[PDB]
RNA sequence: GCUACCACAUCCAAGGAAGGCAGCAGGCGCGCAAAUUACCCAAUCCUAAUUCAGGGAGGUAGUGACAAUAAAUAACGAUACAGGGCCCAUUCGGGUCUUGUAAUUGGAAUGAGUACAAUGUAAAUACCUUAACGAGGAACAAUUGGAGGGCAAGUCUGGUGCCAG
């Protein structure tokens, strides 16, 4: 009611920084010069599993649905089961839940039903291998995402399974001002209802493009045989490199479009796998809001975090805005001395903030 | 050999009492503020005269009418605010609780520890005990020097029952000259000047000070037009501890005892009464008391009248209304919904990647004493990147760190609180969190205190001090049936702990709180004032909560192993609800209600274990859930005009006094002697 | 003022929670419920475990 | 005894026959049903015998 | 037991089987802390879930050997520690209503 | 004490100017813990130009369950009413006897204490003396541990009813 924002905006990274806020907020004016002019299905389910999840939070949609007052509540959590709407998949109903999972009252596992792979979102398997590594390494300790079921576009029919257990107070201010040695490549191609043919197919074409490398390269086959494959068949590919030593990982991952070639995929996600890397600091360029939200709750304390000129884009710029705008705080950014680069440190004061919501 | 091994374990214990729990400082090494000191005491032991000649002493200048605040300086590196707390207002010694470092209290000699010096170690002892020191006066009063030495020695082992054993405290002789004998002020204000303070949790996590000077600012035609009634807007002056109070408009925080705004304007001012160090710094870069409310010199200020005596990437970002395409057009030379990051086209990405090289760059003792050295790290971190950039860290995003004079004006602060002001009591500004903004209900636990006669009742208002916030609620007593449920007592217990649950603010679990019964001066009497003491254990919005009834029937036509019971429900649709639920008798047989009966009413059979009998009564457990009210009231006490007397909801006992009405009772449920019989079958 | 409308207002509720604490307790809110203390099909119009 | 206090040794005394039911005398606890289980058993198994 | 001296403090990491049912066992007499001479925890009974209710948590206890006489019926065999004080003050003037626990 | 050279360090009108004891008491050395910045040179001596001045040398008090010694918190009756009290055994059981009571009641004795006082002392404090008051349980209200029981229209758990924990 009371912090106002405009637009279509950031609607997930808005609900989290209200529900991590306490501060009321009003979105209005969402998607108006169109011809079916308000929220989206997806939007309502996902404020549905908000309200499911939290305590006490009173959210009301205008008739016009173009206008959402949220007023929030205390982060209960538990144990839980979300249908989702079909034009959207579990990734982006799980990611907002990685933001807001180890700071509540009980711990978190949800059953999520619905498709589990998109071009758009997070897949599984990239989501388990890219965010959860930057939550370990902020601190919290027994996260796990299981797989039951995995769907695929367009019928779905697939289950995963968030477990999140480590309920930490906050989260420990972290200092990394370094540049990763990366230790290998590793990586995962699943297939649900085609054939064996079709994985050694793309991991042959992501090995013949990793090939000019040194590093230890290695990707696994996964086809689902059974009733764990869901109603549509498909593919995808994910690859991970894992700088050992400080456990860091980057990623990049897609799947196999309707009609397209397993080899080309291969080396479209090898190459956007060195492209990422190229462009890389410390951190990925699509894990970079989840550190920076989670430097942000981290104690009153200066947190550092070195980033890159090229990492710095547009989506920097705005989710900077909407932090400063919730939670008052700015990011202070100095060049680092080495002129080979033009890398940024990130100096955070992470605000005081408790996970107030526990039992003792 | 035996030297080595008894040394050993000695050594071996003292480094085991030496050894501690980490906590962080959060204290400015460089410009702290000054120790608050607070003197305590009942009405008559002479703290006035006491502060008066330390002050004399302190600074060498004579100080007529102390009222409000007063920092002097002390050493190099010290400075010292002197506070008087009344010891008519309960409200006042709370908040005086909550606040200060040490505590100067002082106690009668001729007459031994009055309730208030009592009440007062158990409040600070709750809220966290700062460094206390007691003096002992009208010492001149004692005839003998038997009984002197006597009283002395039993007040100094009552005072170490309650502190630490070897809490120093002070004998000060006679009010000769209204002041103290001078060589033990001399002792007194060594004493305070090498004291040395320990980290507490509630002052290293919340910023607050308490305001010395103080003034309204609105147009006197405002008020004439508006007629008095208008909400007036004013400014604070004051110091900061504890926590670096953020510098941006829009905070919330408490004034205690009159109610919760946010900050409209803040301002850094520099202080007028500066460290010697500091002067010294200034001095060299550029080539004592202060105390507005009080006397200084020789002239104090009225309200308008006086009295005298006769003699850059960073900057393009956080601008807002550039476009970032614009920004970044700049720096050079969408949304996040897509979590995918935005790319380039397949074939120029594999051209581009055709080489290797330009990544292949890229590629390939004890443990108190570690913790602390991480705390001190991190510190010193903290310390270095505050150093690097100084007009914008530390204006803004640092905020305004502790040990800084400010000035901050408000707004919406009532005519009752301007015009009712008195400046003998103090004003202290606490800095709450959203998590203190926002209500719900509270479950603590919580004993009733061991000096309080009476036992606390469920549903009955209870003053209490949680927080910064000194508000009245209903509170429920609740236990859990060993871990099954919560069920609601109708008493607290009289020696151990019980459950409570209230509506009211919320505040961080592992929170200690106190709570009192009646507050007034005309109310106190000669009992022990706290009430309750406990921990708040957590917060909800909502908690499930059990009240037990057991329907009670009677038995009318029995049988071997069934009969017919009457009494309870009153439909055979009601029983039809009910049936096939399990019963027990009051002579301990089970049973179960098996079918409703037709031609009367509410009339059931049952089938019992044994062949009840038709002395005896049925009974079904039942679980109705009960409600928390919702009543809260904060003091508001100078708010009002008299400061003591705040007079609230009155307790049930009080209530039926005043209307004239007498205790309800039942008495087929008081107790008796019974003899039975030995019995004889056939 | 301001303060005297709230205060009139909490004053109010006072003396509703007077009135309230000083009067009759709900049959529910007794021990011991009987046919002939609690009201007519009651138990059906409430809910208990 | 050991780390209990006398009140947690309180003797809690025992309620007598409802005023209502005083012809139908002497409300039985379970001292006096099992006194008269006890008897009723001895006398089933001498007739079983 | 625990290397040199007699008496050990401790911080209070845990509270083990304080959703125990039955009041006053084992379980529900035992907590988990955290020696601070090596960062070790381990755990060690209290005597009195009166004094379960007195320790709460983070709260700096001094810990001493337990020493049992004979066995008993339900008593945990490893537990081998109790606890004496809890941040400065005894658990027996808590209990006995002496004194009060300063913060 | 003086002069150099090193090191901290004070004041200023900026030219200049001055500086250093765990002896006695009192502190800091952790964020968690301990005797008074008292009295006197009256004794013991010492220093002087010396009977007389001086002396934190030494003496006098205050502080405290480190240790060490002595010993209070009661004694003597008079009733009244009951019939059971105690000891041994692995078992049946055996052995012995004016005992048991929060039941009534009488006068005597006294110091912890508070002090007229005097003594003690450089002046005091304490001790040793003694007028005046000062004992019936809430008075003048001693502790610290250890071994047992059973009580509810109480709660929890297991079960082959009414049981077991
Ligand atoms: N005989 C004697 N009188 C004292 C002593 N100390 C204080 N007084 C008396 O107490 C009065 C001083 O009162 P305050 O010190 O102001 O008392 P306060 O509680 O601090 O403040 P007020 O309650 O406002 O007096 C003077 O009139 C003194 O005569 C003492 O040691 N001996
Ligand atoms: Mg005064």
């Amino acid at each position: 009611k009371y912090t106002t924002f405009q637009g279509s905006q950031n609607f997930r990274l808005r609900i989290v920084l209200a529900t991590l806020s306490g501060k009321p907020i009003k979105i209005e004016k969402i998607r108006s010069g169109d011809l079916n002019p308000g929220l989206k299905d997806y939007e309502v389910s996902f404020l549905r599993l908000i309200e499911s999840v939290t305590n006490g939070s009173v959210i009301e949609i205008s008739y016009t649905g173009t206008t959402v007052i949220y007023r929030p509540g205390i982060i209960v959590g538990g144990a839980s089961t979300h249908i989702c709407p079909s034009s959207k998949p579990v990734g982006y109903f799980v990611e907002p839940m990685l933001y807001l999972a180890p700071f509540s009252k009980k711990k978190f596992s949800i059953l999520f039903k619905g498709i589990t792979a998109s071009h758009n979102d997070a897949g599984i398997e990239a989501i388990k291998w890219g965010l959860m590594p930057v939550m370990e390494k902020f601190g919290v300790r027994e996260c796990a995402l299981h797989t039951l079921k995995r769907g695929s576009p367009p019928l779905g029919g697939g289950e995963v399974h968030l477990v999140v257990d480590s309920l930490i107070a906050q989260p420990i201010t972290m200092h990394e001002i370094d540049r990763p040695i990366i230790s290998s490549i590793t990586g995962v191609a699943y297939s649900t209802r085609v054939s064996p043919s079709l994985v050694n197919r793309m991991i042959d074409g992501a090995k013949k493009v990793l090939k000019n490398l040194q590093c230890e390269v290695n990707i696994t086959a996964d086809v689902w045989r059974g009733e764990n494959s869901g109603k549509s068949p498909g593919w995808g590919i994910t690859l991970v490199a894992q700088s050992k030593q400080k456990g860091w990982s980057y990623f990049a991952e897609d799947i196999g479009d309707a009609g397209s070639i397993p080899e080309e995929l291969g080396e479209k996600v090898a190459c956007q796998l060195l492209e990422e890397i190229s462009k890389s600091a410390a951190v990925g360029r699509n894990q970079l809001p989840l550190a920076i939200v989670y430097m942000v709750i981290g104690k009153e304390d200066i947190g550092r975090l070195r980033i890159n000129k090229e990492q710095i884009d547009e989506r920097f710029i705005i989710l900077l805005r909407d932090i400063k705008k919730i939670f008052n705080t700015e990011v202070f950014l100095k060049p680092v001395d080495e002129a080979d680069n033009e890398d940024m440190i990130a100096t955070i004061k992470g605000i005081g903030f408790t996970n107030t919501s526990k039992k003792i | 050999p035996g030297k080595m091994a008894r040394t050993m374990q000695r050594s071996s214990d003292v480094n085991e009492r030496k050894l501690h729990v980490p906590m962080v400082d959060r204290t400015p090494e460089d410009d702290p503020p000054p120790f608050i000191v607070a003197v305590v005491g009942p009405p008559g032991t002479g703290k006035t005269t006491l502060i008066r000649s330390l002050v004399r002493r302190m600074t060498k200048s004579t100080l007529n009418d102390i009222q409000g605040p007063i920092t002097v300086v002390s050493g190099k590196h010290r400075r010292l605010t002197f506070l008087e707390c009344p010891a008519d207002d309960l409200n006042a010694m709370i908040d005086i609780a909550k606040i200060a470092d040490l505590v100067l209290l002082l106690i009668d000699g001729n007459f031994g520890f009055e309730m208030e010096t009592m009440e007062f170690l158990n409040i600070a002892q709750h809220h966290g005990m700062p460094r206390v020191l007691g003096v002992a006066t009208h010492l001149d009063l004692f005839k003998s020097q038997s009984t002197l030495r006597a009283s002395k020695k039993r007040l100094k082992h009552r005072f170490w029952t309650e502190v630490y054993q070897g809490a120093k405290l002070f004998y000060l002789s006679g009010v000769i000259n209204g002041r103290y004998p001078d060589r033990e002020i001399l002792n007194l204000s060594r004493f305070i000047s090498v004291m040395k303070f320990r980290p507490l949790k509630w002052r290293n996590e919340h910023p607050y000070m308490l305001a010395d000077r103080f003034t309204d600012l609105t147009h006197p035609e405002l008020i004439e037009t508006q007629g008095l009634q208008i909400d007036r807007k004013v400014a604070i002056y004051g110091y900061l501890h504890g926590t670096p109070l953020p510098s941006a408009p829009g905070t919330r925080v408490h004034i205690a005892g009159v109610g919760d705004f946010s900050v409209a304007q803040i301002e850094k001012l520099p202080d007028p009464c500066p460290t010697p160090f500091y002067q010294q710094k200034l001095d060299d870069f550029e080539r004592l008391i202060y105390a507005p409310m009080s006397d200084v010199g020789g002239v104090l200020m009225d309200k308008d009248a006086v009295y005298i005596d006769i003699g850059n990437i960073g900057k393009l970002i956080y601008m807002d209304n550039i476009s970032p395409e614009e920004c970044i057009r700049r720096w050079r030379g969408v949304d996040l919904e897509k979590f995918v990051p935005y790319f380039d086209t397949f074939e120029k990405l594999a051209k581009k990647w055709k080489s290797v090289d330009a990544i292949k760059e890229r590629f390939l003792d004890t443990w108190y004493e570690l913790q602390k050295a991480k705390i001190s790290k991190q510190l010193e971190i903290n310390n270095i990147e505050y150093q690097e950039m100084t007009p914008e860290q530390r204006q803004r995003i640092e905020g305004f760190k502790a040990g800084s004079y400010v000035r901050i004006v408000f707004e919406k602060v009532p005519m009752e609180f301007v015009k009712n002001f008195n400046p003998k009591f103090p004003i202290v500004m606490g800095g709450l969190l959203p998590t203190e903004i926002k209500f719900g209900i509270v479950k603590a636990r919580l004993r009733r205190h061991r000096w309080h006669k009476k036992i606390l009742k469920t549903n009955d208002p209870l003053v209490l001090s949680l927080g910064w916030r000194r508000f009245q609620t209903l509170p429920i007593y609740t236990t859990t049936d060993s871990r099954t449920r919560t069920r609601m007592l109708k008493y607290t217990p009289e020696h151990t702990y019980c459950n409570a649950a209230f509506y009211g603010p919320l505040c961080s679990p592992n929170t200690p709180f106190c709570g009192v019964q009646i507050v007034a001066n005309s109310d106190t009497g000669n009992g022990f004032r706290i009430a309750a003491t406990g921990i708040v254990e957590e917060i909800d919005v909502n908690i499930e909560i059990v009240k037990k009834l057991k329907l009670v029937g009677f038995p009318y036509k029995i049988f071997k192993n069934t009969a017919f019971i009457k009494d309870m429900f009153s439909s055979a649709m009601e029983v039809a609800r009910f049936e096939g639920a399990q019963i027990k008798t009051v002579s301990g047989i089970r049973g179960e209600i098996k079918r409703a009966l037709s031609k009367p009413e509410g009339h059931y059979r049952a089938a019992f274990e044994d062949k009840i009998l038709m002395s005896d009564i049925v009974i079904l457990r039942s679980w109705y859930p009960v409600r928390v009210k919702k009543f809260y009231n904060p003091v508001t006490s100078l708010l009002l005009k008299e400061k003591t007397e705040w007079k609230g909801l009155r307790l049930t006992g009080q209530i039926r006094a005043a209307m004239n009405l007498e205790t309800p009772s039942n008495p087929d449920s008081a107790y008796h002697k019974i003899e039975r019989v030995e019995r004889h079958f056939n | 003022s301001s303060f005297e409308k709230q205060q009139i207002e909490i004053r109010k509720q006072i003396e509703q929670l007077e009135n309230e604490a000083v009067a009759e307790k709900k049959w529910s809110l007794k021990g011991e419920v009987k046919a002939k203390d609690r009201p007519e099909d009651a138990l059906l119009t409430e809910e208990l475990e | 005894a050991k780390l209990v206090h006398d009140v947690q040794k309180k003797q809690h005394r025992e309620r007598s026959q409802l005023t209502s039911r005083s012809r139908y005398g002497f409300l039985e606890k379970h001292k006096d049903y099992v006194k008269r289980a006890q008897d009723f058993h001895r006398k089933q198994s001498t007739l079983k015998v | 037991p625990f290397g040199g001296s007699s008496h050990a403090k401790g911080i209070v990491l845990e509270k083990l089987g304080i959703e125990s049912k039955q009041p006053n066992s084992a379980i529900r007499k035992c907590v988990r802390v955290q020696l601070i001479k090596n960062g070790k925890k381990v755990t060690a009974f209290v005597p009195n879930d009166g004094c379960l209710n007195f320790v709460d948590e983070n709260d700096e206890v001094l810990l001493a050997g337990f020493g049992r006489k004979g066995k008993a019926k339900g008593d945990i065999p490893g537990v081998r520690f109790k606890v004496v004080k809890v941040s400065g003050v005894s658990l027996l003037a808590l209990w006995k209503e002496k004194k009060e626990k300063p913060r």
